[PDB]
């Protein structure tokens, strides 16, 4: 017999499954002989302590900054001073070195949120003594020269001594729950293109600056014995709190500085001599 | 990859850790690296296939440093903004990958023409784009996709975009993401163990398209190499919030 | 030439990469 | 871990290290990198004959050259760097029993430890790190500052306190085996001799007090954990 | 087959037979004869179709020896790669061949025309190419899509592409795969038995097409002749790892 | 399974007049290509046939020497399978450094020997080109090579065949004897990637006409 | 054991040995000398620290150099005579990995077998014995003869039949260890690397039909199956 078949439904023709997503259905064409076969991960296969997640990435500690502390330097005297935005690092000059693994992996989106965590390395020995007080400024910021704005706010005094290190969690007050990056989120400027205020004005948005700062003062002026040296380097670590929280996907504003070449065909573009 | 709690030796009381803002806005997660490797990186845009050519060759490997544009060094027909991608960021990190790769490949058409897109297994070379195979002058009697090698077809009439997902076909455990220097003449084994093989596309009749790229789901990175030193100047194309 | 191809013989080895000897690289 | 009241041979509370033949001990604290694991199944299928380990040769402590930290150092300088294992057979230490087997295998797998020890006075102060990078070969240029080093598996010594330190370095590869020499007969095509980078850079500049040393000295020693060695040829010099 | 384990009479010790690769780097695998003869082969690249004609007529065999090109002889319509596909050269070794083909062709337009795909079964002939059956001069009054015979249609502007699979309708148990001269004239009854029948190709206008083949599920081979002599020039056409 | 079959892939002589210590044998055994130097033609065996159509192998190798003789024949070989560096002509001693199978040729005739697969890879990538385009003999150039598929990692293991003890026959028999060199995939052979055939058929190749249309009819 | 009816390959009815990653197989019979012991029980008060074994790169076959029997030679001459071990490190053999530990190890204790290959064919006919003499040093001279060798631990090799021989040896040394290198700083009251001497004699001469082969090859391989190494140094060339 050959019956007619009744059955039908409507349908909404679309080129691509799933384009835009990272996870979901896909339509994807195997290039194999067999159309289900798969890659092996038996043997060889992601070892169990290397990143998952780009928070995984961000709970690495990174060198931020470092400062100079003296016996010359009198109490009160910031000797560390900075907007705390892990979206960029200076808003009115260029940045070039080694970022971070956190602002690295920040750079990436287009909002974060969270406490930040901060380390102090004191680069001294047992015969440097002294104490600073570190402190998270919000919403309005302290005079350089007046201590006790910087004492009304959220601090931790350490005495160094024996211990030549201090952890420091800075807490996430703001007005919104997430906060913004203050990087673009797309940048066409390829070519260092002398800008003006039309191109300022046709940008992709608006950069809302942070003004939270962590500053460190002198406590009790540094006292070493003569023997050793009069001035110390101090490190400036940094990482994503334990519920940093980072959302949006959008251009990097990070990119390699060093060591960049673009690739060519080998061997025909010139490598046989 | 060393977390760093190790050398944090100080025990001390601190503020508190609070409450994650992860699931507040949605549960739209964006946080797993797999998960920014499988969204596409556009490649190629709006580039010529000629028939003249055995085809257009797509070297297969993700993105990364070693397709970033660099002011002043010769014009290719990469996309420029490849190297300032997410996922691109994320495998400079990352010196190993195993897995298969997915290739979008939209074809600017809607002819009734065939353009064959041909998988090339590791045979130890590195190229791209239009490439005459032993430098001959004619491709239609002996065309790279009735050659044997495995082959897919894009019909533009019915549709002009295509997903193929290429095999980790190659002799080694791992493929290498990136060099110090892409164009230095070095141990030629070594050289190729970047990439995994080829993707070909010929046409019949001369006709542009655009390629994305994008990790398959059996995908895995490895060798974690941590940040590079980097610049930015982004600050300076924009306003701030107090003019 | 493009010099690129091959590294200086002052600070390179012969398999053409920088010398572990040569610390001045950074 | 706790020190002690002062006797006839002062605080003689130390701890050591045995390996073999070979003892290393210590006045003060160390720092380990974690453990972490190596590619393991593919040996089976990439040797079809059975591999060996020669432990009371590989499995020893060995020193190798001396380095020296100055006041002049600035942060990010390289104090010294190791391609390995081409460095421990060919460069550094070339009469040491640990490179025996490498004069017969040209294959092997290879999970080392490298302890440091350093020796500045209580009136200098700076900061050391020593960090691992796998599958280096033609990528030793980028991704080679302090930043990535803290990164990646590292150690930090600091140069008052004279804390140990000892790296963990496991074999991750692209490749099944690495090749053990170089030789006039065999390809070219291929790199022996390196899986793996060994960098030591400055975090912290040496600094001294009025009058004081302007330099002190780190001493290295390696030992093969889990050293496998797979076709057995003649043997040979080693490069 | 002979394996060739009788004539191994030594019994002395050796070395370890190891542990195979097969499952390690994918689970693709590609071993299986049926397996690689179901994957496709390029026949025939954009060759034109003609009106005038009964049709294109395509002769039911798998590809082989017997569509090798060799350098000095006439050009024929046939893709020069075909004897050096993986599935041609398995072909070489088996002489026997049962069960359906599948031929996926394609035409070359978007129009609104019917192009019609007949089968013809074993009738004792073999041939190929636009041929005028009878030799007249107009087939449009009696097509061969509407003598009676199993036909199927294409309409390009719906989709340019089709799969038709046909049966094995012959008098013989197996199909002859090759002979050793194509071009001999024998025994008329033998000469005809290296094919099932045919698939004819009738367009209304003028319009180029591309035709693959492939085994059906329904498909066996036997009547197995070992390896011919063969050449290779390969090496020639190539860099070495050592410049 | 067609790996499996037994396939002659050499021959040597061995007479009275080869010193100890002198190579009989000596090849590259890789199963991508027979040569690196020189053009193929003849029988190539079933395994090398089957592997010129994959881009990837693995695993052992199996070899099989039958020594074309009588019981009146006697002496001694040492097989050995050489891996990343190879051994000088007259070095005996490189060879004996490896994995060998020394063979008392008397009452039997035949030694069986497989080859390890021992390299820095799980597989091996073919030496053969994925495509190859060129149909009509060009003549080539630094040029045509440049735009290749690939580029070919060719094999240093070596397989060689040296005398322990010169041989000695009576003087009523032949006082050389010719040693046939079989070859096959191993229990564990393994093949992945299709690609282009290396090779191809040399002999009474013929392209098919239109029969009985062109000029069949006498 | 027993011999078949022939084939495609004659008579395939061979024995084989095998040692690590080396296979000798047999056509006829072998004689093998007895398995003896060795002296026991000094090792542990020799030496403080542990010996260490090598089996992979020592237990293996290794052949040293060709031996010529002619119809010239007379009983009681010596066809090849070896010092062991010296005359398997810097004389025969020098690039095999067998020889690998005896670079970095002063001391050792060594038990030996050596495998003997014969080719001479159905028309010739002769005799040949293999004998071992324990702390030859200093005695070579003496009890030298066929007879002597027929008294000491020894195999008997018939040059028609090509019937293998298989020597055991034992370590039976007047000290608990044997001295495996000399060294330009080291002292030369003692004699080092000779624990032991081996003779190849002949019996019976070789003799040979009309226009037939006025001589024929014997091939010797040797292993140790039990070598105890003590005594750890920097690597050295041999001799």
């Amino acid at each position: 017999d050959k019956p007619k078949d009744v059955s039908s439904i409507t349908i909404i023709p679309k080129p691509r499954l799933g384009f835009p997503h990272g996870k979901g259905k896909s339509d994807a064409v195997a290039m194999r002989v067999n159309p289900v076969a798969l890659t092996s991960f038996q043997d060889v296969s992601a070892y169990p302590d290397e990143p998952r997640t780009t928070l995984d990435i961000a709970r690495i500690w990174g060198l931020r900054s470092t400062f100079n502390w003296g016996s010359g330097d009198e109490h009160g005297k910031e000797l560390f001073n900075t907007v705390l935005d892990p979206g960029l690092r200076f808003y009115d000059q260029d940045y070039e070195g080694q970022i971070t693994p956190m602002e690295y992996v920040t750079g990436l989106y287009n909002f974060w949120s969270g406490p930040i965590e901060l380390r102090f390395d004191f680069v001294s020995n047992a015969f440097h003594t002294g104490t600073v007080i570190i402190s998270a400024e919000y919403n309005r910021s302290s005079t350089n020269t007046d201590e006790c704005q910087s004492h009304s706010t959220y601090t931790k005094t350490f005495h160094l001594g024996e211990q030549k290190s201090v952890h420091f969690t800075v807490p996430y007050i703001y007005d919104t729950v997430v906060r913004r990056n203050t990087a673009s989120a797309y940048l066409p400027v390829t070519d260092y293109d002398k800008v003006d205020n039309v191109s300022r004005a046709q940008a992709m948005g608006i950069r809302a600056e942070s003004k939270m700062r962590v500053k460190v003062r002198v406590v009790n002026v540094l006292r070493p014995v003569a023997s050793t040296t009069s001035t110390i380097e101090v490190l400036v670590y940094m990482r994503g709190g334990k519920n940093y929280a980072l959302h949006g996907l959008k251009q990097s504003t990070y990119w390699p500085s060093n060591s960049v070449v673009p690739i060519d065909s080998f061997p025909p573009d010139g490598y046989d001599p | 990859m060393d977390t760093g709690a190790k050398e944090d030796e100080d025990e001390t009381a601190n503020f508190s850790d609070g409450v994650t803002a992860m699931g507040f806005q949605s549960l739209d997660t964006q946080v797993s690296i797999k998960d920014i490797l499988r969204r596409p990186v556009l490649l190629f845009n709006h580039v010529e296939l000629d028939p003249d050519y055995t085809g257009f060759f797509i070297p297969i490997m993700p993105p990364s440093r070693m397709m970033q544009y660099k002011s002043g060094d010769k014009e290719t027909s990469f996309q420029r903004l490849i190297g300032r991608t997410p996922q691109a960021a994320i495998m400079n990190l990352f010196r190993f990958w195993r897995g298969s790769l997915r290739y979008t490949i939209i074809i600017h058409s809607t002819d009734g023409h065939p353009i064959y897109v041909t998988h090339v297994p590791h045979t130890g070379n590195r190229v791209y784009g239009l490439m005459k195979v032993n430098n001959l002058h004619e491709y239609t009697k002996v065309p790279i996709f009735g050659c044997g090698l495995t082959t897919e077809m894009i019909i533009p009439s019915v549709n002009p975009s295509i997903c193929v997902e290429v095999p980790f076909d190659t002799e080694n455990n791992w493929a290498v993401t990136f060099d110090e220097d892409a164009q230095r003449n070095y141990s030629w084994r070594d050289k190729g163990d970047t990439v995994t093989g080829h993707l070909v596309v010929t046409p019949v009749v001369s006709v542009y398209m655009s390629v994305w790229v994008e990790a398959g789901d059996d995908f895995e990175v490895s060798n974690f190499y941590g940040p590079p030193s980097v610049k930015t100047n982004d600050w300076n194309y924009a306003f701030s919030d107090e003019h | 030439d493009n010099p690129h191809r091959f590294l200086p013989a002052n600070v390179s080895n012969r398999w053409n990469e920088y010398s572990s000897a040569y610390l001045p690289r950074v | 871990e706790v020190p002690s009241k002062e006797s006839i041979q002062g605080d003689a509370t130390q701890q050591s290290s045995k390996e073999e033949n070979t003892i290393i001990t210590r006045d003060q604290q160390q720092t380990v990198s974690e453990n972490i694991p190596s590619t393991v199944g593919d040996l089976v299928i990439a040797s079809s004959e059975p591999t060996q380990q020669f432990r009371s040769l590989t499995n020893r402590w060995m020193p190798i050259n001396s380095i020296r930290v100055t006041v002049n150092g600035k942060r990010n300088d390289l104090l010294a760097q190791y391609y390995i294992p081409e460095d421990f057979l060919s460069t550094h230490a070339k009469c040491a029993p640990n490179t025996i087997p490498f004069e017969t295998y040209v294959y092997g797998k290879y999970e080392l430890e490298m302890k440091f020890v350093a020796n500045g006075n209580k009136f200098q102060c700076g900061k050391v790190i020593i960090s691992v990078k796998f599958d280096s070969y033609q990528a030793d240029n980028i991704n080679t500052g302090f930043q990535a080093a803290l990164s990646r598996p590292h150690i930090m010594l600091d140069l008052s306190t004279n804390n140990e330190g000892v790296l963990k370095i496991p074999f991750r590869y692209h490749r099944a085996f690495v090749r053990n020499q170089t030789h006039k007969t065999a390809t070219a095509g291929v790199r022996p001799g390196k899986f793996a980078s060994i960098y030591v850079q400055v975090l912290s500049p040496l600094q001294t007090g009025e009058g004081g040393a302007n330099d002190m000295f780190i001493r290295p020693f390696y030992r093969y954990t889990r050293a496998e060695f797979a076709g057995m040829s003649y043997k040979v010099p080693l490069t």
